[PDB]
RNA sequence: GUAAACGAUGUCGACUUGGAGGUUGUGCCCUUGAGGCGUGGCUUCCGGAGCUAACGCGUUAAGUCGACCGCCUGGGGAGUACGGCCGCAAGGUUAAAACUCAAAUGAAUUGACGGGGGCCCGCACAAGCGGUGGAGCAUGUGGUUUAAUUCGAUGCAACGCG
């Protein structure tokens, strides 16, 4: 992997994102941000969300209550 | 070394069984002395000890303090 | 299996490591656990706070036969000697004894050289 | 420090409200003794944290403050010629003095626009276990955890 | 057939103040009770006179004497070469010279030093704040150049210095 610039500190604005995909709730808590150079693994089980949580921070699933945020110059 | 010692509740109580062989004679088979440095171990070790009236003999200073 | 009642454990200390072993008491082997193998490779296995960890780590995965009572045999002096004991009454055993074997020669073979 | 001892440096409690944490967070991120520069700073963190917060003193400074402060920490106590840290368990009073250092480094750091609305993002952040601060605190307590063999 | 085979001190004998012990015999006695009173053999430590260059030795002398034996004559060359004797061998024992230097050597004294010890101190480390090392320019200094790039300071303690 190459050098990126790296440069926006606040990674994103996470507050209530309560992911439910339409028809359901499927998240509504959440968890400390990414804060440039951390490295998380996300466990658990099948049907859980985990690939939810992945769309929703990558910004192609609106949620439902909103302001997902993203930093100017991310990546 | 072996004990039972039933009367106190979890309170160890085997100082006094260890320190009978385990902390001397083990580390001393660890290596092998020589077979001459054994003795002017003893010897030096022996010499030392009379020293200790030495040390006593020098109490009779009034020494201010 | 078979719900042994009452066991033994050996606790073999040394300067570089400590292996705790629970066993009947014939001498067949049930589970056992190190120090090195509880993830201190290196210079932190001979700390005593890693037999602690071994001992409460061979406590466990022994649940399968029940045991109630342990006489404990500690041998080959070393760091982890005396910190183990309170890491196995820690797991809800019965420390009855405490035997202490230790292999000790009557002036037998020729010990290695000394280092320097 | 080889042989004396020092009482304390007595310091003027805060104008505004009366208490000490405050004024000794203002000395902590002030620079080249412009106090009266970061008077305003933190006082309009301390505005802008209210109306998010819910609570004026409290739920603004102490709420991010335990969030942020640390429990145990490394020093280096070699024996035998080795370099390997040893983790001790910090003191009350340097509590809040390491973490009113760490959370001014987050703000300090967190570039977006001026210090006054930077500090306050941080110390919301650092109330809800979000920010870089805190996450100072979980990797000093990750290395003393992992150093816990020595004691 | 050699060792730092060393108390680095040949064997034998006589004489010359004391103290604290260790181990092994014996007589007497209030073993009348884990005790006292004397006398021998071996042995450890400290110490008087005396002796000694000093360190130290000091009734088990390195003190005062007698008998017999062994050995030494500046440091290297050298316990080496040659020769003889012994050895299965490795080697051992006896044992020089030419040449060369004006010194080698012992004990103790004052410093300095130790990756020897003990006790204290210093913005010495630690706890922090702010910097230099990177870029622009100022100033000084070496280098290179020139007709001259005037002379001096050049570890800390010269280099915004005369
Ligand atoms: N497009 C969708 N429309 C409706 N429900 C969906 C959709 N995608 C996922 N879900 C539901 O959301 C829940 C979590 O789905 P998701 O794909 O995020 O699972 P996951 O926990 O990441 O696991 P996996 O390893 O299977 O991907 C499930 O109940 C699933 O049925
Ligand atoms: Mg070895
Ligand atoms: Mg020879
Ligand atoms: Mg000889
Ligand atoms: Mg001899
Ligand atoms: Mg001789
Ligand atoms: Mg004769
Ligand atoms: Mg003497
Ligand atoms: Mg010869
Ligand atoms: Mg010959
Ligand atoms: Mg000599
Ligand atoms: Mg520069
Ligand atoms: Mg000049
Ligand atoms: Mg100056
Ligand atoms: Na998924």
């Amino acid at each position: 992997f190459r050098a990126p610039e790296s440069l926006p500190n606040p990674l994103l604005k996470m507050e209530k994102v309560s992911a439910g995909y339409g028809d359901r709730i499927i998240l509504d808590s959440i968890k400390l941000n990414l804060v440039p150079g951390s490295r998380i693994g996300l466990l658990g089980r099948n049907g859980a969300g985990k690939s939810t949580l992945i769309k929703l921070l990558a910004g192609e699933l609106a949620p439902v209550s909103g302001e997902i945020g993203l930093a100017k110059g991310i990546k | 070394i072996k004990v039972r010692e039933n009367e106190p509740f979890d309170v160890a109580l085997r100082r006094f069984k260890r320190s009978c062989e385990k902390a001397g004679v083990l580390a001393e088979v660890r290596r092998r002395e020589f077979y001459e440095k054994p003795t002017t171990e003893r010897k030096r070790a022996k010499a030392s000890a009379v020293k200790r009236h030495a040390k006593k003999l020098a109490r009779e200073n009034a020494r201010r303090t | 299996r078979k719900q042994v009642s009452d066991g033994v454990a050996h606790i073999h200390a040394s300067f570089n490591n400590t292996i705790v072993t629970i066993t009947d008491r014939q001498g067949n082997a049930l589970g056992w656990a190190t120090a090195g193998g509880s993830g201190f490779r290196g210079s932190r296995k001979s700390t005593p706070f890693a037999a602690q960890v071994a001992a409460e780590r061979c406590a466990d995965a022994v649940k399968e036969y029940g045991i109630k009572n342990l006489e404990v045999m500690v041998k080959g002096p070393g760091p982890g000697r005396e910190s183990t004991i309170r890491a196995l009454n820690a797991a809800g055993f019965r420390i009855t004894n405490i035997t202490d074997v230790t292999p000790i020669p009557h002036n037998g073979c020729r010990p290695p050289k000394k280092r320097r | 420090p080889r042989r004396r001892v020092i009482g304390q440096r007595k310091i003027l409690p805060d104008p505004k409200f009366g208490s000490e944490l405050l004024a000794k967070f203002v000395n902590i991120l002030m620079v080249d003794g412009k106090k009266s520069t970061a008077e305003s700073i933190v006082y309009s963190a301390l505005e802008t944290l209210a109306q998010r917060s819910g609570k004026s003193e409290l739920e603004a400074f102490e709420v991010a403050l335990e969030n942020v402060r640390p429990t145990v920490e490394v020093k280096s106590r070699r024996v035998g010629g080795s370099t390997y840290q040893v983790p001790v368990e910090v003191r009350p009073v340097r509590r809040n003095a390491l973490a009113m250092r760490w959370i001014v480094e987050a703000a300090r750091k967190r570039g977006d626009k001026s210090m006054a609305l930077r500090l306050a993002n941080e110390l919301s952040d650092a109330a809800e276990n979000k920010g870089t601060a805190v996450k100072k605190r979980e990797d000093v307590h990750r290395m003393a955890e992992a150093n816990k063999a020595f004691a």
